[PDB]
RNA sequence: AGCGUGCUACUUAUACUUCACCGUGAUUGCUGUUUUGACGCUUUCACGAGUAGGCAGGCGUGGAGGUCAGUGACGAAGCCUU
RNA sequence: GCCUAGACCGAGGACUGCGGUUACCUAGGAUGUUGGCAUAAUGAUCUUAAGUCGCCCGUCUUGAAACACGGACCAAGGAGUCUAACGUCUAUGCGAGUGUUUGGGUGUAAAACCCGUACGCGUAAUGAAAGUGAACGAAGGUGGGGGCCCAUUAGGGUGCA
């Protein structure tokens, strides 16, 4: 017998594949795979972790972060990397001349990138131009901003957002939310 | 694939230790110590067998 | 195909025969260095036995009492199944990594790790072990832990590519640092995965789970312990 | 069994042994087992007989004769752990055993001329030899068994 | 062994694991069933109840699914199905379906013969 | 599909997921709402405050007509702009020539002032608009031009 | 004794040499010579059991 | 062959040591030899009790789309049978 | 240091490593040889005997073999479903938009294919309401932060989530 210090046959609780069943990104996850055992470059181990995120866990990113972050000191002629889609954002007043590969595009983002100069190129034609992703620069788009967030840790004294099908006078705002009504949480 | 025991295998022994094989050339396991025969509780320490 | 295959294996035999070579003629050295290093260990292990027996004879004979210097390093091994345990000797069993019956440890005396096995004494039979107890155990039973992984130690190689930052570079460099207790006791003990030793040739006493001092098996049996693991190795 | 097809990475290769490093060593025979040696075969068609130890062959078997005129045991081969080494022992430094070895015992009723020629050339001196012990050749032509309260664990042979 | 050589095969449960008390009553078929009982004997190991099934028994990953000759064995219902052992002849068998004709199955048998295919029920 | 479900793993096993103990019983703790004042308060205070009570007052026959007036911001408005002729109004606008953009024509009521807009002036036709949304349009040299 | 590990370091900085300042527990103590002089083993023995009320 | 006590040897658990095999978890490496399986192969180590309960991977049934140009009156399905 | 008796095991499968004797080896896992058998020595199952152990399952229960309840036997049937509206997670399409299917077109006719206005949800919130309505700054500062850039242990720069 054995006093275990620690839980046995536990999984280790991340994903070594994609959940989805798209052979054209198993492609891409056998192309990184490949790279992430053989290079030593970590940005290649990253982008390998990043094709089996999910969908929540890839966030779309806008036009407008990839402006922002080219716009970092010395920065303004990296290839921007977004293992996810791409959007556009008509909030934009300018966009610069940049190289982005992504996983999709969206017909604005394509087209705006397009128009201003770059290229809208994909995750395998990165591995060719830059195989240790040398002067990349990783842009993720945000995790917080989901709705489904807005709920979580919902509590007294909390701030977060009531499971709530009707927004109103009439829907829990009385009691628990209003001195007037007793008291407020 | 398989362990074994260098007290039992001579040649994973002479691998693990060369220093062995000078322990069994010099017969470090019956060397004898040179000194004079002598007895020093002659005295005080006789306090022992009595009290 | 054959020929190809044959050709491609006798070149690369050829290259490897010269590698070997070279690193054989490169490891002859390091293997006289380990070769020098034990036998200057068996020669300070005779001189500090002489001495401490001079020491004592001339103590003897000018009126005096020599007083051995207390020991400094101490065998420890979990004689007690892992059922019905109280959380705190528990905990103390798990942090001196004696998770199993019969599994065996290196502790060096000083006062916080004196308590910590003051704590688990009703679990364990401990004692103070010779060189020959010592090289016994590391010889037969003696693991390293590499990548969290129980390796045997069968090349010496193994032992200098894990300890050679703390000019361990051979079976007999470990042995030597922890019996004369070194500056780097803990990094040697912590590497060595803990003995998992048998039952004893010839059985416990009567009644394991009383102190040895009460004709039991737990606590200090200090000069025994080298016949228990005698028993149990 | 089921309807599984074996697929095209189902190689049918057989592969080569590794390198084996048991490199025989020869055989040590015990100390007891000495050439002139009088034997007591314990298994097979002679067990019981009393018998004479000749010559060690290559084959870790041993050589030995009744003599055939004596007990009726020809010149043939014994394993030694089928045999008891007795103290008894004979001068057979008089016996030509130049000639057997294991090709002379191979196979091929009847039985050969040459060793019957043998036989003879063999238990002459064999006899020649018996005759100065008295008892010997009684000794040899009587077969061995264990009697009622025989305890070999106590008995010197 | 005159199939590709493998280990010694060990079973290392030789007899059927029989569903506990099939033997008391009728209803209850061999078919084994695992107890769910809360005062099951079966389901808690009381010494001297029943083996149960569990991952231990598993076969050697070398000799699963050998037949006693040393071959997997492929179900053929046609002549066709033979050209899947083409080149695992010294590996899998081929056993006839139950349901295929005395004539077809004749001409299973001699193609088999023919492309070196053994038949593990040759005579039926 | 029924072939996923858990119900078919639970075959065999006597109570199917629902426990020796507690079991399967018809509605313990009531049907719906109930007890919400009672033995519920722990859940609804917890995760659905104010649901108790009144708060307001009442509007009897209320027109969600009445109340029609989508927002948008100004980072939004340059998109009403025709996308083909965008770039053109982006260079040759002044103050003698400047796009017109009917923003009630496009479904909207108020104008209000997030974000920025071009250096560039712009009519803007509303029925509503902020104090801020007014002066950020002013700034650039654009005006606003109120509708119905 | 971050004051006195500072000022220890700088004082083995200044000297050229080296100075260890982690703390350690106590040591099982070394050997040792006891001197007889004046000191001679009193033998002692267990007493009867006596009343004394 | 009782009671107190000491000693020598001996007996045997699914416990401990070494080894074989199964599974789980991790781990070494695998594309100019990746080579018709990379959802694959391979090196190494540790671990395995379980009601209520969760999940995973599988076995079986009625019917449907596709496929095996599948079996079959020269005998399908069903049923009995060391 | 030396001699000696027995038991169990033989995983792996061209070579690669570390050592020893100085090519060989006992050194990264059993080989050699001999006999017998192939109408069979060998192995498995069924029945049965013997030895040893084994109380009737399911259930509620702290506790069941219970002097607690159902069950004489067998066959067939027999119990977490479908729907409206939802939470989390996942896959997919498009993306500041999205949703063809109410309907219209079309058709080889309840299919498939095509079409668009509205509308739903989202893109703004807050206040009981009248109402008002989101850039000081590079859409902020500080400490971390994977990755990237410059370096040259170290160090510096840039730093998304
Ligand atoms: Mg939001
Ligand atoms: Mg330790
Ligand atoms: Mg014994
Ligand atoms: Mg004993
Ligand atoms: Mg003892
Ligand atoms: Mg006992
Ligand atoms: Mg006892
Ligand atoms: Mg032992
Ligand atoms: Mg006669
Ligand atoms: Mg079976
Ligand atoms: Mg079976
Ligand atoms: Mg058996
Ligand atoms: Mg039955
Ligand atoms: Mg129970
Ligand atoms: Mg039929
Ligand atoms: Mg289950
Ligand atoms: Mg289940
Ligand atoms: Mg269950
Ligand atoms: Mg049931
Ligand atoms: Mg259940
Ligand atoms: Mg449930
Ligand atoms: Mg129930
Ligand atoms: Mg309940
Ligand atoms: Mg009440
Ligand atoms: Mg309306
Ligand atoms: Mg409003
Ligand atoms: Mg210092
Ligand atoms: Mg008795
Ligand atoms: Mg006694
Ligand atoms: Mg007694
Ligand atoms: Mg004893
Ligand atoms: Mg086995
Ligand atoms: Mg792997
Ligand atoms: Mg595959
Ligand atoms: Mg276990
Ligand atoms: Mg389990
Ligand atoms: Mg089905
Ligand atoms: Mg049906
Ligand atoms: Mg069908
Ligand atoms: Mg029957
Ligand atoms: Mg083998
Ligand atoms: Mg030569
Ligand atoms: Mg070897
Ligand atoms: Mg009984
Ligand atoms: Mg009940
Ligand atoms: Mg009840
Ligand atoms: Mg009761
Ligand atoms: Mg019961
Ligand atoms: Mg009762
Ligand atoms: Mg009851
Ligand atoms: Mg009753
Ligand atoms: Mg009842
Ligand atoms: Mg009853
Ligand atoms: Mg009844
Ligand atoms: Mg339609
Ligand atoms: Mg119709
Ligand atoms: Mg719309």
């Amino acid at each position: 017998g054995r006093d275990h210090t620690s839980k046995q046959h536990v999984r280790s609780g991340h994903r070594t594949a994609p959940k989805s069943d798209n052979v054209y990104l198993q492609l891409l996850v056998k192309l990184y795979s490949f790279l992430a055992r053989r290079t030593d470059a970590p940005f290649n181990k990253v982008i390998l972790k990043s094709l089996f995120l999910s969908k929540i866990n890839r966030p779309p990113v806008s036009v407008s972060r990839i402006s922002r972050a080219l716009k970092q000191k010395g920065a303004a002629e990296k290839t921007i990397v977004v293992v996810g889609t791409v959007t556009d954002d008509n909030r934009l007043l300018e966009f610069p001349k940049a190289t982005i590969a992504a996983l999709r595009f969206t017909a604005g983002a394509k087209d705006r990138i397009l128009k201003n100069g770059g290229e809208a190129i994909t995750l395998d034609q990165l591995a060719l131009r830059a195989p240790k992703g040398q002067n990349t620069l990783i842009v993720r788009g945000p995790r917080n901003s989901r709705e489904a967030v807005r709920h979580f840790g919902f509590g007294p004294h909390k701030g977060k957002a009531p499971r709530i099908l009707s927004k109103g006078r009439k829907f829990e705002r009385a009691r628990g939310r209003r001195r007037s009504r007793g008291f407020k949480v | 694939v398989l362990k074994k025991n260098p007290l039992k295998n001579k040649q994973v022994l002479l691998r693990l230790n060369p220093y062995a094989k000078a322990y069994a050339a010099e017969k470090v396991g019956s060397a004898k110590v040179e000194q004079a025969k002598v007895k020093p509780s002659k005295g005080q320490f006789a306090e022992v067998l009595k009290n | 195909t054959l020929q190809k295959k044959e050709k491609a294996q006798q070149k690369t035999a050829e290259e490897r025969a010269a590698a070997k070579k070279v690193r054989k003629a490169a490891n002859k050295e390091k293997r006289k260095v380990i070769f020098d290093r034990a036998a200057a260990y068996q020669k300070e292990y005779t001189e500090a036995e002489r001495s401490v027996i001079k020491a004592k004879r001339d103590a003897k004979a000018s009126n005096s009492y020599y007083v051995d210097a207390q020991p400094k390093l101490v065998f420890v091994v979990r004689i007690k199944g892992i059922n019905k345990i109280p959380p705190k000797p528990r905990k103390v069993l798990q942090l001196l990594r004696l998770t199993q019956i019969n599994a065996g440890v290196f502790v060096r005396l000083t006062k916080a790790t004196s308590e910590l096995i003051k704590l688990a004494e009703p679990y364990v039979a401990y004692g103070y072990p010779s060189l020959s107890t010592i090289r016994q155990l590391v010889y037969k039973r003696g693991f390293g832990k590499v990548n969290k992984q129980r390796i045997a130690l069968s090349d010496n190689a193994i032992i200098e590519a894990n300890l050679g930052k703390f000019n361990i570079l051979s079976i007999e460099d470990l042995i030597h640092e922890i019996y004369t207790v070194g500056p780097n006791f803990k990094q040697v003990s912590n590497f060595l995965w803990p003995f998992k030793l048998s039952n004893p040739n010839g059985g416990f006493r009567a009644r394991k789970f009383q102190h040895f001092i009460q004709g039991g098996d737990t606590g200090n049996r200090e000069q025994f312990i080298n016949a228990l693991v005698k028993q149990m190795n | 069994m089921s309807q599984v097809a074996p697929k095209w990475y189902q190689s049918e290769d057989v592969p080569a042994p590794k390198q084996t490093r048991k490199t025989a060593r020869p055989q040590k025979l015990r100390a007891s087992l000495v050439p002139g040696t009088v034997l007591i075969l314990l298994a097979g068609r002679f067990r019981g007989k009393r018998v004479v130890y000749l010559k060690n062959l290559e084959d870790n078997t041993l050589l030995v004769s009744g003599p055939f005129k004596v007990n009726g045991v020809p010149l043939r081969r014994v394993n030694a752990r089928y045999v008891i080494a007795t103290s008894t022992k004979v001068n057979v430094s008089g016996v030509d055993v130049s000639k057997f070895n294991v090709e002379y015992f191979a196979r091929e009723k009847e039985i050969k001329a040459e060793r019957v020629a043998d036989q003879k050339s063999v238990d002459a001196a064999l006899l020649s030899e018996i005759k100065k012990t008295p008892l010997l050749k009684q000794y040899l032509a009587a077969s061995f068994s264990l009697k009622n309260g025989d305890r070999p664990h106590l008995l010197k042979f | 062994a005159t199939s590709v050589p493998h280990p010694k095969i060990v079973k290392k449960y030789t007899k059927k694991f029989k569903r506990h008390h099939s033997d008391r009553y009728h209803r209850v078929a061999e078919n084994w069933r695992k107890q769910k009982g809360i005062d099951s004997c079966v389901r808690r190991r009381f010494r001297g109840t029943i083996p149960q099934p569990n991952i231990g028994y598993g076969s050697n990953k070398k000799t699963k699914f050998l037949n006693p000759a040393g071959y997997k064995v492929y179900l053929v219902k046609n002549v066709k199905d033979l050209d899947v052992l083409l080149l695992h002849t010294k590996s899998y068998a081929a056993e006839i379906a139950s349901s295929v004709s005395s004539r077809k199955r004749v001409e299973i048998v001699a193609k088999a013969k023919k492309l070196g295919v053994k038949v593990t029920n040759p005579k039926g | 599909p029924t072939r996923l479900t858990k119900t078919r793993k639970h075959r065999g096993n006597v109570s199917a997921g629902k426990g020796r103990i507690g079991k399967h019983r018809k509605h313990p703790g009531g049907r719906g709402k109930a007890g919400g004042q009672h033995h519920h308060r722990t859940n609804l205070d917890k995760y659905h405050p104010g649901y108790f009570g009144k708060v307001g007052m009442r509007y009897f026959h209320k027109q969600q007509n009445h109340f029609w007036r989508p927002e948008i911001n100004l980072d939004k408005l340059w998109t009403l702009v025709d996308s083909e002729k965008k770039d053109e109004y982006l260079s040759k606008s002044s103050a003698s020539a400047a796009p017109v953009i009917d923003t009630l024509a496009h479904g909207y009521g108020k104008v209000l002032g997030k974000g920025r807009l071009p250096e560039v002036p712009v009519i803007v036709k509303a029925r509503f608009v902020s104090k801020l949304a007014e002066e950020k349009i002013r700034a650039v040299g654009g005006v606003v031009e109120l509708v119905a | 004794r971050v004051k006195s590990n500072a000022a220890k370091k700088r004082e083995a900085k200044a000297n050229g040499e080296t100075v260890y300042l982690k703390r350690q527990a106590a040591k099982p103590r070394g050997s040792r010579i006891i001197s007889t002089e004046g000191n001679i083993p009193q033998t002692l023995a267990p007493v009867a059991y006596e009343t004394f009320i």
